[PDB]
RNA sequence: UGAGUAGCGAAAGACGGGUGAGAAUCCCGUCCACCGAUUGACUAAGGUUUCCAGAGGAAGGCUCGUCCGCUCUGGGUUAGU
RNA sequence: ACCGAUAGUGAACCAGUACCGUGAGGGAAAGGUGAAAAGCACCCCGGAAGGGGAGUGAAAUAGAACCUGAAACCGUGUGCU
C-alpha cells in the first residue's frame, strides 16, 4: 500500500529487481519504506516454490528475472532454479516468516535510516 | 650553421622514434631544406627525409615562447647523441 | 533568439584594423589619442 | 581547564549552535556519544575539537579523563565569503558562506 | 506581501523559542559497552541479541 | 531584518564488489530504462590548450565528492598529391 | 601659517592595468610585523586545516587575513525583575 514516491511502471519494475538480487545474494542493504514492502513480495515467491508444479514454476517466472550465478558453476543455475531448488529445500517445514529486518541507523549526505534484510 | 638549439628527449622521440629518427628544436625562420643541410654538415650524416611542425605560445600571467621542433630521417649513419 | 553581436575574424581587422585606420585623417587621430592616453592596444 | 580552538570552519554559525547545546554541561564521556550517533553536519567537526582538548589536558598538563568535564561551549562568527547569483531578467542576489570559531574548554572542577 | 516594520532582536528571540533539537535515544549496549540507539544495531560490534 | 523562509534549471533507476580518514553521488560488474531523419557518425564559422598521463581537494561545481571542462607537474598537432 | 591614504594627480600598489562596449570611448579597488627574520627546532591531538605546550623577542592580545583597533551586529556567564 506504499508507492515510494514512484509511478506504477516503476514501482512494479524496481520491486522485481530488488526480490531477485536479495535472493541471489541472501542479504543487502536499502531503506526502510522499501524493506517493508519487499519483504511481503519476497515470502510469496517462496510459497510457490514449495508447491513444485509446472503451473507454479510458470506464475514465479512473470515477476523473477533472468540472471545467471555462476558461483554454483553446475550450469550457472539460473535465479529461477535456485528457487525450488536450494531455497525450497531450506523451509519445508517452516510456514511463514522467511525473512527478518534488522536497522542500522541513519546514513550521511542523505538522512535516510538503512537497513538489512535477510532470508532465515 | 647555428639552426639547431635543443635535442628532445621525451618518451616519444628517446624511447621511441629513436631507432632511426631525430628529432630537434630549430630557429623560428628556417624552411626544411635548411635543416637537412646543416644537419649534415654539424653530424657528418645523410639525411633521408625532414618533417617540420609550429607550435603555438602557451599562457603560464605571461605566455610560454612559441617552438618549432623538426623529425630528420638518415639513410646511413647514426647520431648516437 | 539571434544576438546582436556574431563573431567574425574576417570582418573585424577590415573595419576597426590598423592599416584601415590609417587609410584616413580622421582614422590617425584615433591612434594619436589613444597614444597620448597610454592604452596598451592601439587598434582592433 | 584545558581548551581547543577550531578556527575558520564552513559552516553558518546558526547550525553550529544547534548542536553545542546538546553537550554544554556534561560529561567528557556522555558527550562523545551524544555527536556520534546525531545526524547533524556540524557533529563530525565538532566531535574533532572535544578529541583534542582532552588530549591536551592530560599531555601539557596531567589530569585524568576519568574527572573531565564540559566547562564552556560557544561558537563565534569568523570572515564571510561574497558570492552572487545570476537572477530573471539580467538581475543578480547577493550569497554568503559564513564562517564559524569553535571553542571547547573542558575542567575537572577542583 | 512585504514586511511594514522591521523585527527587533525581542520579537525575533520569542519565536525561536521552540527551534530546537531533538536528543537521541541512546542507552549503553549489553556487549559493545559504548552508547547505542534503541532498536538499532551496535556500530562497535555488531550485536543486536533480539 | 524578512529567515533557517523561497529556490536548488524538463527525464529511471536498483543491488553486489573496490577504494578511502569520510561514499545515495567516484571506479568495475550484472539487470532495468530512454533516443535511434536520432541524444548516433563526419565536417564550415567561432572559441583558443578546454586534448593525454601521474599527483591533489582550499576556492569554483546551486547537495555530496576520494571525482572534474577546477589546482600542480610533465607531455601531445609530422603532407610534392 | 599646501594634502597626509574616502585626502593629494584617475594611478604612493608595476594604473590608463583589473573589468565594460562591435567600435569611437568609459574605468576602479589594493599603503604600515620587528631595532634586528632573530618567521615558532622539538613533543602532543588530527588525513589535512587548525590548535595546546616549548622556544625567539623588550612585548607573539607584535605569528605575515600581522602598529593603534571605535560603532553597528553576533555570542557566553551572572545580581534584580
Amino acid at each position: 500500500y506504499r508507492k515510494l514516491g514512484r509511478t506504477s511502471d516503476q514501482r512494479k519494475a524496481m520491486l522485481r529487481d530488488l526480490a531477485t538480487s536479495l535472493i541471489i545474494s541472501e542479504r543487502i542493504e536499502t531503506t526502510e519504506a522499501r524493506a517493508k514492502e519487499v519483504r511481503s513480495v519476497v515470502e510469496k515467491l517462496i510459497t510457490l516454490g514449495k508447491k513444485g508444479d509446472l503451473a507454479s514454476r510458470r506464475n514465479a517466472a512473470k515477476t523473477l528475472r533472468n540472471v545467471e550465478i555462476l558461483n554454483e558453476d553446475e550450469t550457472t543455475q539460473t535465479a529461477l532454479q535456485k528457487l525450488f531448488g536450494e531455497i525450497a529445500e531450506r523451509y519445508t517445514e517452516r510456514q511463514g516468516g522467511y525473512t527478518r529486518i534488522l536497522k542500522q541507523g541513519p546514513r550521511r549526505g542523505d538522512g535516510a535510516e538503512s537497513v538489512i534484510i535477510e532470508l532465515v | 650553421r647555428d639552426i639547431l638549439k635543443r635535442p628532445v628527449i621525451t618518451e616519444k622521440s628517446s624511447e621511441a622514434m629513436a631507432e632511426d629518427k631525430y628529432t630537434f628544436d630549430v630557429d623560428t625562420r628556417v624552411n626544411k631544406t635548411q635543416v637537412k643541410m646543416a644537419v649534415e654538415e654539424i653530424f657528418n650524416v645523410k639525411v633521408a627525409s625532414v618533417n617540420i611542425m609550429n607550435y603555438k605560445p602557451k599562457k603560464k600571467q605571461g605566455y610560454t615562447n612559441k617552438r618549432r621542433k623538426a623529425i630528420v630521417t638518415l639513410k646511413e649513419g647514426s647520431d648516437d647523441l | 533568439v539571434k544576438r546582436t553581436y556574431q563573431p567574425n575574424k574576417r570582418k573585424h581587422s577590415k573595419v576597426h584594423g590598423f592599416r584601415k585606420r590609417m587609410s584616413t585623417k580622421n582614422g590617425r587621430k584615433v591612434l594619436a589619442r589613444r597614444r597620448r592616453k597610454g592604452r596598451k592596444v592601439l587598434s582592433a | 581547564e584545558a581548551k581547543a580552538v577550531a578556527r575558520t570552519i564552513r559552516i553558518a554559525p546558526r547550525k553550529v549552535r544547534l548542536v553545542l547545546d546538546l553537550i554544554r554541561g556534561k560529561n567528557a564521556a556522555e558527550a562523545i556519544a551524544i555527536l556520534k550517533l546525531t545526524n547533524k553536519a556540524s557533529s563530525p567537526v565538532i566531535e574533532k575539537v572535544l578529541m583534542s582538548a582532552l588530549a591536551n589536558a592530560e599531555h601539557n598538563y596531567d589530569m585524568n579523563t576519568d574527572e573531565l568535564v564540559v566547562k564552556e561551549a560557544y561558537a563565534n562568527e569568523g570572515p564571510t565569503l561574497k558570492r552572487f547569483r545570476p537572477r530573471a531578467q539580467g538581475r543578480a542576489s547577493a550569497i554568503n558562506k559564513r564562517t564559524s570559531h569553535i571553542t571547547i574548554v573542558v575542567s575537572d572542577a577542583k | 506581501a512585504v514586511p511594514k516594520r522591521r523585527t527587533s532582536k525581542t520579537r525575533k528571540n520569542k519565536r525561536r523559542t521552540h527551534f530546537k533539537i531533538s536528543v537521541p535515544g541512546m542507552t549503553e549496549c549489553p556487549n559493545c559497552g559504548e552508547y547505542k540507539l534503541s532498536h538499532r544495531v551496535c556500530k562497535n560490534c555488531g550485536s543486536y541479541n533480539g
